[PDB]
RNA sequence: GCCCCUGAGACACCCUGACGGCCGCCGCCGCCCCGCUCACCCGGUCGCGCGGGGACCCGCCCGGGCGGGGAGUUCGGCUGGGGCGGCGCGCCUGCUACACCGGACCGCAGGCGUCCCACGGCGGGCUCAGCGAGGACGGAGACCUCCCGCGGAGCAGAAGGGCACAAGCCCGCCCGACCCGCGCCCCCCGUGCCGGCGCGGGCCGCGAAAGCGGGGCCUACCGAUCCUUCGCCGCCCCGGCCGCG
RNA sequence: ACAGCGUCGCGAGGGCCGCACCCGGCGCUGGCGCGACGUGAUUUCUGCCCAGUGCCACGACCGUCACCGUGAAGCGAUCCGC
RNA sequence: CCACGCGCCGCGGCGAGCCCGAGGGAGCCCCCGCGGCGGAGCGAGCGCGAGACGCCCCGGGCCCGCCAUGCCCCUGCGGGCG
RNA sequence: GGCGGGCCUGAGGCGGCGGGGGCGACGGGCGGAACUUAAGCAUAUCAGUACGCCCCGGAGGAGAAACCAACCGGGAUUCCCC
């Protein structure tokens, strides 16, 4: 396969590199995401995403979306993310 | 392997218009702030021969609307124009022989040649040596005159287009026989490098589709279909019904 | 399903149902039920598994199945019925459900036929030499030309739901046989000539 | 009114399902039809006194045709020249073949490209085509008898071998016309491939048994790599891991 | 070749061609026009055939017959449907 | 003819070894100088992995893998022994 | 309508300064063959070559990891040995 076999694989201490002080989106780059939002609004392909949820549940929804962004991941996270705005009106 | 005479004809040279000592275009006066609200007046200069057209041209001046010098326009001449006719040329311009007027001011059955295809096209159907269009009706629905073409279809144009009164002169050109080729040489002389025409069973087989085989026949049908490749169509294009039937009447 | 849900509702048409009072659980239900998606030329021919069934013996029948229940009958006891045929031609009239008899058969072998190849069974397996009884489970859910059919819902004198097991012994089968196993199905509701009842 | 009694089928016992039908109902989707100008495309002029189209075309992106108008090729072999009229171009029987075997030919006399779960396997019985001589109709001729019956019969078809308490014929069973691993012979470079043959094991059949059987008495009746399809137990995905591939 | 003679397409927002696109030629033209054709001056006539094979039909939409689109279904690569 | 790949063959050095590689060295023909090739095979892979003889040569017999299979058993559709 | 200012998108002229073309190698970007080979030929192959085109330098291009690796691990590019 791709690892060779040695029972006792580890004769050397190692460190793990990690997180590398593993950071957030921080206050200034989602507020400047909500302002823009505001002024310019959402997207035809998210508009069609939001108005499957509030009939349609899911489904056809992630469908349109994985052809529209072209990863299930980005969809999946897409749904989800525009969901937010499907339970209110 | 090599293209057809229907092929090198739009390539230019050789198989070309020649346009040499022709006078120049023939069309009608450009219709303008005074044509719309009244007529202008025009003498007839002369009625000259073209080089490669058969109908008289006809060389009217007006007074043009701004400079003092009066402008001089070509017009397909219609039958019964004279030296020194005075063609009163608007809207408000009478059905004499000879004026330009808006067709649809113009009553139903008149004699009309030169009219336009869409307004102001500054002249477009029936201008060729005997041909008329007849407007049928000037129908105010759409204000759209209708107009009974030279060959006879039935179409229409918008009441703003303009024509002659009259049939276009030079009537009865193609009823005398050509006779003599040479009449053929000298009528072709002022036009396209058309003549002498060579058909297509005559030609060795790597020019013409029709080709040759060793017995001279078309080898295969005429009728070619519509959408057919460039190179292809080389007979009747189409063909609806072959053959002379009931004479041409139904 | 909804097994919380109208599915604790089959004893809701109480004396609501009346109906000639059976006497039973309550309302008939049957649970009116149809196929979704079943073609003619699909794949679910076949059969499987208060009250109207009939069994019968010689060799003990009228203390062990005929006390409390059934009828006093012999492996024949028919004679002139079983050369005129009319009445088991279509046995509904007569025998309501057909069993009659096991391990004794052998004395009708000789006249029989028309009338139980038209009912379409008669010497079903509940006999003597078994405690006679212990097989009462003559009851259907049957199925091949027409729809999921309004079959047995299930007896159940007792009270509230224990049918609920019940309706669900259908549920648990039906999805057998079928094409798109449980997607072919059509009608989740219950009403028969009980009365006033409300979807599953 | 009924499982009153009668049909393939209560229909008075209310719910379904079917097709029609449809009030109408859709935060649904396809498809058209008409405006309007504001892109876009036309035509007038010396932009000196304006018109015509129109969200349409067009271009462009895939997609479905049609398309020697173009290209690029290919157009087998043998063979008393070519010869494509024939196929001896793979295969088999009997010759030719000159007594081991091997021996040529658009040389002769012919076939093969299939057929049959019985036309197979086995066990049992049986004797066949017919020479006669007899017997209602009944004679060249149909059947039923004996008798003598070396095969003169039939065994799916070419021909030649071969066969008689059978390899023919009938019956009773039954799947050996099965799997796992091999060798040998035939063509032969002693290579393939077809066709057999001889075995080591498994498992069945048939018969009391010994035996016999991986087809049809033998010699003809068929298939490389690649690729698809599929069967059986597994193995592999490469940094792991789990399902689907 | 040829006059004659017929057939054929077309109303220019169009026919028929050039050309890699740009964009030309027919056309300083407009159906007595321009292409596409066969036949070959008149005199005298041109029969019979649509089966094919061509062509032609805002002739039909029956059968097939695409990408779209979009019904399910599956976790999704997909997979069936119209 | 020259190059480089290959298959044998004859020599020369050395021997489970052997190797002027690119390079570095005040050196040029001299000194130092790896990967490589062997030394172990077989199996599609998981992977697993040769002793027992013999002047040579030929066989024979065995052992290793890939297969089947019978037993025994540990740490176990794992190991052993046939 | 007139007139004058600021901004903005433009129109000529002036001043300074660049830019164009050449070189039989090397170099960078395209456009792009066929003969040939497969004993024929289509996919292949010749070949990401001839030739056409544009551009630069004394070298250019490349270059400081959205990188290989899976190890008791390396560490921009460029070249060379394998």
């Amino acid at each position: 396969p791709g690892k060779v076999f040695n029972l006792k694989k580890g004769g050397a201490v190692v460190r793990i590199v990690r997180k590398k002080e593993e950071r957030k989106t921080k206050p200034h780059q989602e507020f400047v995401k909500s302002i823009i939002q505001e002024c310019t609004g959402m997207a035809p392909y998210e508009m069609h995403i939001i108005e499957l949820l509030r009939m349609n549940k899911d489904r056809h929804a992630l469908r349109y979306a994985k052809k529209r962004l072209g990863n299930i991941k980005r969809a999946k996270a897409k749904r989800d993310q525009l969901s937010v705005y499907a339970r209110n009106i | 392997g090599r293209r057809i005479r229907v092929q090198r004809k739009g390539a230019g040279s050789v198989f070309r218009a020649h346009v040499a000592r022709r006078l120049g275009a023939a069309k009608l006066r450009a219709n303008d702030f005074a044509e719309r609200t009244g007529s202008v007046r025009g003498v007839v200069k002369a009625i000259l021969h073209d080089r490669g057209r058969g109908a008289p041209l006809a060389r009217v001046q007006f007074p043009n609307m701004r400079g003092e010098g009066r402008v001089n326009e070509l017009f397909i001449a219609p039958e019964g124009m004279y030296t020194g006719q005075e063609v009163f040329s608007g809207n408000k311009a009478t059905l004499h022989i000879g004026n330009i007027l808006p067709v649809g001011n113009i009553p139903e059955g008149t004699y009309v040649c030169n009219v336009e295809e869409k307004p102001m096209d500054r002249g477009c159907l029936a201008r060729a040596s005997g041909t008329y269009c007849l407007v049928v009706a000037h129908n105010m629905e759409t204000n759209k005159t209708r107009i009974r073409l030279p060959s006879g279809q039935k179409k229409l144009i918008s009441s703003k287009a303009r024509a002659m009164i009259g049939l276009v002169a030079g009537g009865g050109r193609t009823d005398k026989p050509l006779l003599k080729a040479g009449n053929a040489y000298h009528k072709y002389k002022a036009k396209r490098n058309c003549w002498p025409v060579v058909r297509g069973v005559a030609m060795n087989p790597v020019d013409h589709p029709h080709g040759g085989g060793n017995h001279q026949h078309i080898g295969v049908s005429s009728c070619v279909p519509r959408n057919a490749v460039p190179g292809q169509k080389v007979g009747l294009i189409a063909a609806r019904r072959t053959g002379c039937s009931g004479g041409k009447r139904r | 399903i909804n097994p919380e849900a109208l599915n604790k509702h089959i004893a809701e048409i109480i004396e609501r149902a009346t109906n000639e009072k059976p006497r039973k659980f309550l309302e008939t239900v049957e649970l009116q039920v149809g196929l979704k998606g079943y073609d003619p030329k699909k794949d679910p021919r076949f059969n499987l598994p208060n009250l109207k069934l009939c069994v019968i013996a010689d060799a003990r029948d009228a203390d062990r199945a005929k006390k409390l229940g059934l009828n006093y009958v012999e492996i024949e006891h028919l004679q002139q019925f079983n050369k005129d045929a009319k009445q088991i031609k279509k046995f509904a009239k007569s025998y309501d459900v057909f069993l009659a008899s096991k391990s004794l058969i052998r004395q009708i072998t000789v006249y029989a036929g028309p009338g139980f190849t038209k009912a379409g069974r008669t010497p079903l397996p509940l006999a003597p030499d078994e405690d006679l009884e212990l097989k009462v489970l003559e009851c259907k859910v049957q199925f091949k030309k027409a729809v999921g059919l309004n079959w047995p819902i299930g007896n159940v004198k007792m009270p509230a739901s224990e049918i609920a097991q019940n309706i669900m012994t259908t549920l648990n089968f039906l999805a057998t046989q079928l094409k798109k196993g449980w997607q072919n199905i059509k009608t989740v509701y219950i009403k028969s000539t009980m009365g006033p009842s409300h979807r599953i």
